[PDB]
């Protein structure tokens, strides 16, 4: 009813999605391969009950009209794609990307999708798939009677055999990699899907093209700053607070009113 | 705000829990250490799930 | 209700009061002199206004 | 229709649309590079009931006539462009301008806006665009496999490509800088228009005649004091109160005197 | 917007929804006149700050455009005429309605997910029924002298 | 006897049906699957007193005629189909849809519901009914001496017996969707009825045609923002308190007639 | 989806709700950790069932 | 309004209450002309914005 | 008095708004829906812009 | 006073990451420490930004 107590509600919104990203951002503090988020706003309509630089007079101007704000909207939540600090796990089937890249993965229906987090185990058939029944699209096939599987830099994957003392290729890690990383559609599971806000995704061996490496027996963790977060939470526990003193004072202002 | 809390909350008992059941396995012979891995859940964009 | 068309217009006459006699059924009418020096009949004068 | 209610509701609109404004700025506490607001008030006309050294007699002339007041009015609302206090994001893509200017805008429609916030993003054509797709005018266009972007203190810009070992300038972010900077017209999105009573925009690099440097990695907060925004909650609360006692004391003369 | 006797009524309240054959109609049943129609199966519809509506799907990589919400401008706003539904319709007194897209010619811009509330002041509304009741009350105290002034005059 | 009497009555039942629905959402916020409902207002007829637009000389128009309202009327209610934030249980029959769609419910009568509430037990005869004794309509029948049942993404269930180290298949589970979630009739145990509003059902499999995902031992609880409903609540006791300051007004005025 | 003119339907009616009300409390039979007590006659069951 | 001596009368007053045998008929016992009947064990009823 | 445009920064100036002095205000001659007449009491009226 | 706050804080952090970054690059052979270098940041005058 008041143009006041919308425009708090409006700042009491957008505190409360700044609180909920920031509780996103700390519940899976330890996901591997993890991007935190980072809220945008920005301030919504004005009305102009005076324009600014009317003609007053014949010559004069004001300098500066009358013009009310209504409220704030957040425009965007994005992604800040950097690069996340890299773990030892000494184990064989989990890579981490240094750099830039994903993964791709094909999904059930049949579209593809794309991963940050290398952590691979291998299915009863003996393909390589991501944790989740998902199978890389390559279709990296590992054979049974495998005494270790070597990673290189590059996307080489070998197996050692049994006998004949010899290596033997059996595929290869390519990465994908877009104009717009933060474009990508986020979905569970750790997955991003493209958009049409990211560009076409292009393959690339890795360390051509800009593409990160491939490391084995690493793991990245969320680049998730433990420390920031409890001085936004403080400041955004302070902000919501201010919002909603506002509403009550625009709500004694009515009821003194209405006791007329 | 709240769920996505008591989910992270959820995962770090189940972490340590994970770290204590393999630090109390210790001295037996023919064990293999757990590990736990997690997952982040969205529903489309910018709203997360925990 | 953008269909809105004229369909006539009134006729008003202005008399002064000392040229008009009352007939036996209520209505007005110009006496002899109104009538000899303004026409049988008066015309309608877009002074009026109603 | 006595004078004192209509003084007294012009007295009310007065205090609402301070409160509005200050609703408004507790609102937006948390947008990049938002300037608070104030509102100037003016009193309206008086009437002469006696006029002012009107000849009292042969020699005596009045002190001062009778003169009754009207009311009030807000004449204007002005924008105090200070240097808000520069946060860290350690993202490579946001850029905030110490001292004075504003980033040129190309609006869809084909106008131009100046905008205060420096937080860009890459389409998927590789252009520089704001939160919200619209673009910098002087069109930069980043290349694809960009290892790293990198802003000067002035308006150059390189990227980092996997060869030639070498930064490539592929544009300048000139500034724009007006003669009066409250005189633009606000828009919705963090934007401003140029107005009669602006003057004409001056493109300018960053650091000469004026202009300010940019930083990257850096975002410009609003400059909001919620501690004068507390007070002033008080104050307005306690002058609506004021007025309203003052239109039911006039409501109960008047309903007093109709009883005759 | 469209009533069902075929002769077109405007609004400015935005809150529509979807039928059954996927036609985006008003609150009420009355269908835009553009014609907007959701395929099925739709994941995500988002309306341009021009009016152009876009729809994602389940394995597309693009969002497929479906339709344009242009909207009409008059000459003079204060005389359409205006219908209980929450509607208005053109009258001699406003001009002919020219329909454009948003942002041109001086039309307005679209923003998805808020709803235009109403501008009424509710602190000039009860100073203004103070004032009228005030009135009221002393028009009724000239009633009644007037009254007791004619009784007198009959009295006698 | 007044038409301010009846705008006002009209105005006072607005927002009780406002604040009705409000307690209604604010009651069952822990019901599981619950979707909040929003009321829509739309004014009533008017009285046309003098014509906009007709003549009012030769060449002159009235620019706007006489016309009077006459009160407000709530028109409809919209259910925020929304996504609910998801909840752990550990129960293996909990099982959460993601996305869109409804498990298709039989009615004792031989009638359909549609129900997303997923809380699943198993009656004496093996049958998967809902908390309430209804069956689900595929009909699936656990056997006994069930170590544990499990169901896919893809709403296939299986049970693991005592033996044969491979789960047997029960059954499936199917999701239908409508045209207009909206459009859905209530009838008060988190069923819903399809109704001519809403299109014809049609089933599918979970994962096609956009059709959600199951979660199994997850629940989605309501989609119940409190933080919004205080504040619609204080605008619902402002607004109340006002209508009934002007029935007041009114009711004095008559009374002031009357005593003429 | 009521018929409110020949052609036009309304998309959603007004329904008010009337509350809310428990429906059941659902036991979770889980299986809890096992202890020692170094008992003769305390038994422990693993999995399913119960004793008469 | 079908009068009782045949002929018909015409009223704006709408408050319309449902007979022993179902037909729609004014609040008085007059019935309505049109002869609008209503089937039992109806859960309910709705009227369009053009007499439907 | 003068309007803005759309693309255009400056405002763009359509018309003035004189107003009308007289040397006796009583005499003017009243009439219907607040209009004054002039008459030989109140003198010859003068155009000029306000506040001049 | 937040914002100046916040930024000795991150300053104070980038120091402790430096310092740990070299302790635990001991026995790196080809190895050499790092420092860091701090500069206050001032709008105009009388007004500090960290």
């Amino acid at each position: 009813m008041i143009s006041s107590l919308w425009i708090a509600k409006t700042g009491l919104d957008a505190q409360q999605t700044n609180m909920d990203v920031i509780a996103n951002n700390l519940a899976n503090v330890s996901t591997n391969g993890f991007k935190r988020q980072r809220a945008v706003f920005e301030d919504l309509l004005y009305q102009t009950i005076r324009q600014p630089g009317a003609q007053s007079s014949e010559q004069t101007t004001l300098p500066s009209g009358l013009q009310i704000g209504t409220g704030v909207r957040p425009v965007a939540t994005e992604r800040l794609h950097s690069q996340g600090n890299l773990s030892q796990t000494n184990n064989s089937k989990d890579v981490a990307i240094k750099g830039q890249g994903f993964f791709q993965v094909m999904l059930p229906d049949g579209t593809s999708a794309y991963t940050r987090d290398g952590s691979f185990q291998v299915d009863q058939n003996g393909q390589l798939v991501t944790a989740g029944g998902f199978q890389v699209q390559p279709a990296i096939t590992i054979p049974a009677n495998a005494l270790s599987i070597t990673i290189g830099r590059d996307g080489v994957v070998s197996v050692t055999q049994q006998g004949q003392a010899a290596p033997v290729q059996v595929g290869q890690l390519n990465l994908t990699t877009f104009m717009n990383d933060t474009g990508l559609e986020s979905i569970g599971e750790n997955l991003y899907i493209e958009t049409q806000s990211s560009g076409a995704p292009n393959e690339s061996t890795p360390g051509l093209n800009g593409a990160g490496l491939l490391y084995q027996g690493y793991v990245e963790t969320s680049n998730v700053n433990v420390a920031e977060e409890l001085v936004n939470m403080i400041q955004v526990q302070r902000a919501y607070e201010i919002n909603s003193k506002a509403v009550s004072t625009t709500d004694q202002m009515l009821q003194k009113l209405t006791q007329l | 705000s709240f769920s996505q809390a008591v989910s992270g909350l959820n995962a770090a008992a189940t972490n340590l829990d994970v770290i204590g059941n393999n630090i109390a396995n210790s001295a037996t012979y023919g064990f293999k250490s757990g590990t736990a891995s997690f997952a982040d859940m969205f529903a489309g964009s910018k709203v997360g799930l925990g | 209700p953008n269909t809105v068309a004229p369909v006539g217009r009134l006729k008003l006459v202005k008399a002064e009061g000392n040229e008009v006699q009352r007939s036996d059924d209520g209505l007005f009418r110009l006496t002899a002199e109104a009538q000899a020096e303004r026409g049988a009949v008066l015309a309608a004068d877009p002074s009026i206004r109603i």
